[PDB]
């Protein structure tokens, strides 16, 4: 969810 | 005005999986959405406050700007022990280029910390790095961080259809690096690719072929830190193989082997997959698929003369692989993927799981 | 499953 557009990743496997 | 929306999934990776948000566009009359919302699964909780404008200029700019925290607990997604506990703010702005290419930069700041790390090499080499020696027999530790930096990506996507696509490209690129002033001095950069090729004219028989990228390093005699390390192994990555469980293993503190994977700053996945009609009644609601999944992950700053006795954690030719049948169908749960695969080429210490699946 | 009702 972190990493979705347009948002650089928070979370571990949203890379 | 706005919406409110929770679910409810299931894997064999994040195990139950909860989110919740609430959202409200053109937050009293702004013209930027709000939203509240919240993630929980079995090793991570996040939540998020954002504020977005889809059309901060005439033209399709975007701005969003947000408020986050996120708890990992690495037990829980099969990594040797720490919690990492962080918060912090990003601003980033949103550029259309033409349909099928968007770019996007921003400013982000995330305070991390971690404790309850079980003493370990590659975690331990890190922290040296840093300036801090902290004790290597216990798990009574704190390593505070606040980084700041400089985001940045790029989003192709031109796919014939969302849902099931048979024809065309996606491809990911993401990057970042901090700026003066941060704890952490790093890069690090991802690239995913995913291209449909059909085989025949109603695009019933589709290759696949997917790769996934990562590489991230410090600037100067600091590491990248342990907590942005990329892992591969799971559903999304090489199927076949437990989640995370590719590449580098813990090396305890009494000089202790052990299965527990650590990840690393290095990464490659590559998939090849046939999508084939689905066997049995028919259409449009089952993707049956056969795929040859192959990926490592690898320690750029594993010192093997130092650990001559322990396998060489900065060798990338450990190319595990797996070969295997997925089945997709939109189920009234929500989307459901299962994968039947076996590991035909694992390493020392890899855990298999045959069966996996997803459920939302 | 996702459940999304607004107001
Ligand atoms: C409340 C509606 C949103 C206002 P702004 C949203 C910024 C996101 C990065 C508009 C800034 C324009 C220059 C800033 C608000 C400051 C507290
Ligand atoms: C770094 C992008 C590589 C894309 P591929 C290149 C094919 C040659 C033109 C290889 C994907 C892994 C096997 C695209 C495969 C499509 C079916």
């Amino acid at each position: 969810f972190s990493g979705r557009w347009x948002w650089p990743s928070r979370s571990v496997g949203c890379g | 005005t706005g919406s409110f929306n929770f679910g409810i999934g299931y894997g064999t990776e994040s195990g139950v999986s909860f989110q919740a948000g609430v959202q409200q566009d053109n937050w009293l009359g702004t013209g930027y959405a709000v939203g509240i919302n919240g993630t929980k699964n079995d090793y991570q909780t996040y939540a998020e406050l954002s504020v977005t404008n889809p059309y901060f200029t005439v033209d399709g700019v975007s701005l969003g700007g947000r408020l986050f925290y996120n708890d990992f607990q690495a037990d829980d997604a099969d990594l040797s022990d720490y919690t990492n506990k962080s918060y912090g703010t990003d601003v980033t702005l949103g550029f259309p280029i033409n349909e099928y290419n968007s770019l996007r930069a921003g400013l982000g700041y995330v305070h991390n910390s971690l404790s309850n790390m079980q003493p370990q090499v590659a975690m331990w080499r890190y922290l040296y790095s840093m300036g801090e020696h902290p004790s290597t027999s216990d798990q009574d530790n704190s390593f505070k961080t606040d980084d700041f930096t400089f985001n940045y990506g790029w989003t192709y996507n031109k796919l014939d259809r969302g849902y099931f696509p048979t024809d065309g490209s996606r491809v990911n690129l993401t990057g970042k690096v901090t700026i003066p002033g941060s704890d952490n001095e790093y890069y690090k950069v991802t690239l995913d690719t995913a291209t449909y090729v059909p085989i025949d004219d109603d695009h019933k028989w589709v290759v696949l072929g997917r790769t996934r990228w990562g590489y991230g390093d410090g600037l100067g005699g600091k590491e990248m830190p342990f907590y942005e390390n990329f892992y591969a192994g799971g559903s999304s990555t090489v199927r076949g193989f437990q989640s995370n469980t590719i590449g580098p293993k813990a090396v305890y503190f009494p000089l202790c082997k052990s299965d527990d994977a650590v990840g690393g700053n290095a990464m490659a996945v590559a998939s090849l997959e046939f999508i084939t009609p689905t066997p049995f009644i028919s259409a449009n609601s089952v993707r049956t698929s056969f795929f040859w999944d192959m990926g490592t992950v690898w320690d750029t700053n594993w010192d093997s003369s130092q650990y001559s006795g322990y396998p060489d954690y900065s060798d990338p030719s450990n190319i595990r692989m797996s070969a295997g049948i997925a089945l997709q169908w939109m189920s009234p749960l929500g989307p459901l993927v299962f994968s039947y695969a076996q590991p035909f080429k694992k390493y020392d210490g890899d855990k298999a799981e045959q069966f996996q699946f997803n459920i939302g | 499953w996702n459940w999304s009702k607004s107001f």
